[PDB]
């Protein structure tokens, strides 16, 4: 119920109304501007400006989640982002002086205490250079393979004992390098052992040539570490402690930038009018709740306190707005499968909401089990209560849909209990109902159930199906048979409601004699075509035939041709079936040609050709599906039932029964509760799909497009 | 910038100021080299603070008088009328230390270096860390 506006509104003004609007809005403006230039667009120079705000506040979002902190004011956030960066940088700067002022401290004190070795080494080995460095202890055997003849055996190096890894001159995270000593001799040889030892990369210091030197050295560069260190440290700290306000602000600058953004896009699209000096927007709104538009303006005015006030109207146009009718907690699934089956005029009638009760009418005459189904309903209540809670913990993958159809599901499970209860499988098993037993065998006491008397069911169980009749060994294919003919039934139910929901669209749709001209064919003919076997049925439940089952209907449609018809209920089922099918043979046409013809007069139908038995064999097919549905969820109860029997009556001990129930429960709970109930899901949503398909609304469409926040609302 | 005005008469006016926005600035490099602020007693965040070759011409016209206009801001960054002042002088002596290294040497002989770090770990987060930025500038010289 919704049509297009258009408004002038002066800029400043409309920042007020659009930062209102931002949070649900009614209205959203083409874009204008941007289809006729997105360079500069009208004020996208604006846009690219917030856009650079947003990126700064992307930056520092990301930062934040980097130091894990809760998450002009752009310029602000840009510079304290910055501080922090420059803050870390010198931290890290720091921490690498620290590091190699800790190699020439370990190089050097290396040195000192192997000096007394050194000159024990030199007087037994041994104008002479000095080959000072460090030779690493991981590397030891690559120093002592290299350059072997260099050593000449007169040269030999005091390696550091290492045992902690000394902290590299560039790298912080240090490694496992020991500090080496040897003799030069030779030019050639002397660089080539400065050349290794600079290709090692382990911690080296010059070496003095008095000890105590060396050890002062080290002591020096020891504490330099250490001040350094302890420097970058208090600048981490008050780095962080500044930036935990710093994400507070950008967490808040989260739904700030939304809003700037939103603001900037909103403008980029609408296009202002220089005459006026009124920014120009033309957006589409409910037409029924754009009467409210008046209080927005007014606040807008008054906030911006601007005597000028503009004007909002609504012109009428040939293009259709698209907009969905309003969607409460319950609602919101049954709006979520009518956007799934494409979308529908404003004026097209949109049966999600018969869909909301008809989906879980079919699927709950589809399959369900009284047992888990009452479990999975008790589950999705909980999930309801706790929404609350589920709110604030986001849903993963499937369970977010959950969470949108928990409505949907309960209504579904709550239809599956009256299912089961007709059924009569509580917990997917016979339970008597009323009596003792709720179906017996009437006489042949002594006569076997496989007699010719057999059982006789003299009382019959009022809440649901006889389990005598149905539930016992030989019953099921009767019963089965029985089944499939409701779902037949059901399903021309089903084509019957299409077809009064398609009339009544007609209607709607306000058409003189162009309704009657294509509906009422393509309606009611089929229709009546299912409606003479669902007849049929009922007679013979009327007249209670034994011999052909269910399949007495299939022996009279057998002859399409007239004559026989012997086992007619009816006393003239014979001639007014021939006259039906001369009724429908004369109809087919008139479901394709009358509209065409109108067509021509004033001025798709093949389509519509073949389109009708295709329908009726569709419904069929859900039919027979429904049908088959239920006999597999009959048969995992009853393969379900015996297993569990056969744990129980097998074990005398407590643990094995114990045992085979647990997994007798488990088996059954993943059979039944997933597997079977999302086939059953599934199958029944297809279904709903080819009625509503064939029924009415054709897709043809959109969503009603306000100008929401996306993370306000 | 932000907000587009249809006159043209605004965008002329906006070059106009722009134009006396940049006559006053200037005239106020000439302050800023000569130390008006500190000869007045009060300091506020200097552009010429801000610039480190800016920051060091006007140390070196203080250098001319062998840092003594330089002395003057080491004596008002150790103790300040206003903390907006304090503030200040630690920024520029971080600039002046960052551009110069005898800045650096004449801030830890003023010993305001210490109050500034101090000053870090107290209020006044922006002085916060313009004080950090200063302790980083005299560690950067102090780690080997």
């Amino acid at each position: 119920p919704m049509q297009l506006v258009q408004i002038i509104i002066p800029i400043e003004s409309a920042h007020l109304t659009v930062s209102y609007l931002g949070e649900l809005g009614l209205l959203q403006f083409k874009d204008l501007n941007s289809e006729k230039s997105p360079f500069q667009r009208t004020y996208a120079a604006q846009i690219k400006k917030c856009a650079e705000m947003a990126r700064k506040l992307r930056f520092f979002k990301e930062q934040m989640l980097k130091a894990g902190i809760l998450s002009d004011l752009e310029v602000k956030l840009g510079d304290l982002e910055a501080e922090l960066v420059e803050i870390n940088a010198n931290g890290d700067k720091l921490q690498r002086a620290h590091s190699e002022l800790v190699e020439y401290k370990l190089v050097l004190q290396k040195a000192g205490e192997f000096f007394s070795s050194a000159l024990t080494s030199a007087a037994a080995q041994q104008k002479l250079g000095f080959i000072a460095g460090l030779v690493p202890r991981e590397k030891s055997m690559s120093f002592e393979r290299m350059l072997f003849r260099a050593t000449r055996g007169n040269v030999f190096l005091r390696q550091a004992v290492v045992d902690e890894p000394v902290v590299d001159p560039v790298s912080g995270e240090k490694m496992e390098k020991n500090v080496f000593v040897v003799f030069y001799s030779g030019e050639r040889a002397k660089n080539k052992i400065l050349k290794i030892c600079d290709a090692f990369g382990a911690n080296r210091y010059p070496f003095n040539e008095e000890f105590d030197k060396q050890a002062q050295a080290i002591s020096e560069v020891s504490g330099r570490l250490s001040e350094l260190k302890t420097t970058l440290d208090a600048g981490l700290l008050h780095r962080g402690n500044l930036l935990q306000t710093i994400g507070d602000q950008f967490e808040q600058w989260n739904l700030l930038v939304k809003r700037e953004k939103s603001i900037y896009h909103t403008l980029n699209m609408l296009s202002l009018d220089v005459t006026k000096k009124c920014l120009v927007g033309e957006g589409w709104s409910p037409v029924f709740a754009t009467k409210q538009i008046q209080d927005a303006l007014e606040r807008a005015a008054f906030d911006s306190n601007s005597q000028v006030g503009a004007i909002f109207q609504v012109l009428h146009t040939k293009e259709s707005p698209p907009t969905y009718f309003r969607t409460n907690k319950f609602t919101s699934a049954f709006q979520e499968i009518v956007d799934a089956y494409g979308v529908a005029k404003y004026r097209e009638a949109n049966p999600g909401v018969f869909t909301i009760v008809t989906f879980p009418f079919l699927f709950a005459v589809m399959f369900g089990d009284w047992g888990h189904g009452i479990c999975l309903l008790l589950g999705t209540l909980v999930l309801i209560v706790r929404e609350k809670k589920l709110a604030s913990q986001k849903l993963d993958d499937i369970t977010d849909m959950t969470f949108g159809g928990r409505y949907v599901i309960l209504m579904m499970a709550l239809f599956s209990i009256y299912t089961g209860l007709i059924y009569n499988e509580f917990f997917s098993v016979p339970f008597e109902i009323f009596s003792h037993s709720a179906y017996a065998c009437r006489d042949l006491s002594c006569s076997e159930a496989t007699t010719v008397g057999l059982i006789k069911v003299r009382d019959t169980y009022p809440f649901g199906v006889d389990p005598v009749w149905h539930g016992s060994r030989s019953e099921l294919p009767f019963l089965n048979s029985l089944k499939m003919k409701m779902s037949i039934l059901l399903g021309v139910a089903q084509m019957n409601l299409g077809i009064i929901l398609s009339y009544f669209n007609a209607t709607f749709f306000r058409i003189g004699v162009n309704i009657w001209c294509q509906f009422i064919p393509q309606i009611i003919f089929l229709n009546s075509l299912f409606g003479y076997l669902s007849l049929l049925i009922i007679l013979k439940w009327i007249t209670g035939s034994q011999a052909d089952l269910y399949h007495v209907m299939i022996y009279m449609f057998l002859s399409p041709t007239d004559e026989l018809g012997d086992n007619q209920l009816f006393p003239g089922q014979k001639t007014a079936q021939l006259v039906l099918l001369l009724l429908a043979f004369v109809s087919v046409p008139w479901m394709l040609l009358p509209k065409p013809f109108i067509l021509k007069m004033q001025h798709h139908q093949m389509i519509h050709t073949i389109e009708f038995v295709l329908g009726a064999v569709s419904n069929t097919a859900s039919y027979l599906r429904l049908w088959a549905l239920s006999l597999a969820h009959s048969e995992l109860s009853s393969v379900f039932y015996e297993k569990v029997l056969l744990l129980a009556w097998g074990y005398n001990n407590i643990l094995i029964l114990i045992v085979g129930i647990i997994v007798f429960i488990f088996a059954t709970v993943g059979v039944l509760l997933v597997m079977e109930t999302l086939s059953a899901f599934l199958h029944a949503l297809r279904l709903h799909w080819v009625e509503f398909q064939n029924k009415f609304y054709e897709g043809d469409g959109y969503k009603f497009s306000p100008f929401s926040f996306a993370l306000l609302d | 910038k932000a907000q587009a005005w249809s006159d043209e008469d605004l965008l002329e006016g906006l070059n106009q100021l722009e134009e006396g926005l940049k006559d006053n600035i200037k005239r106020l490099s000439s302050f800023d080299k000569y130390k008006q602020e500190v000869l007045l007693g009060h300091l506020d965040w200097s552009p010429m603070h801000k610039d480190p070759l800016f920051w060091r011409d006007n140390i070196t016209n203080f250098e001319e008088n062998d840092f003594q206009i330089l002395r003057v801001l080491l004596t008002i960054l150790d103790t300040s009328s206003d903390p907006r002042a304090l503030a200040v002088a630690c920024f520029d002596l971080s600039q002046f230390i960052q551009y110069h290294p005898a800045g650096r040497v004449i801030v830890t002989d003023l010993k305001a270096k210490e109050r500034v770090m101090k000053l870090m770990n107290h209020e006044n987060t922006e002085v916060t860390k313009s004080a950090l930025l200063c302790i980083q500038r005299l560690f950067l010289g102090a780690k080997y």
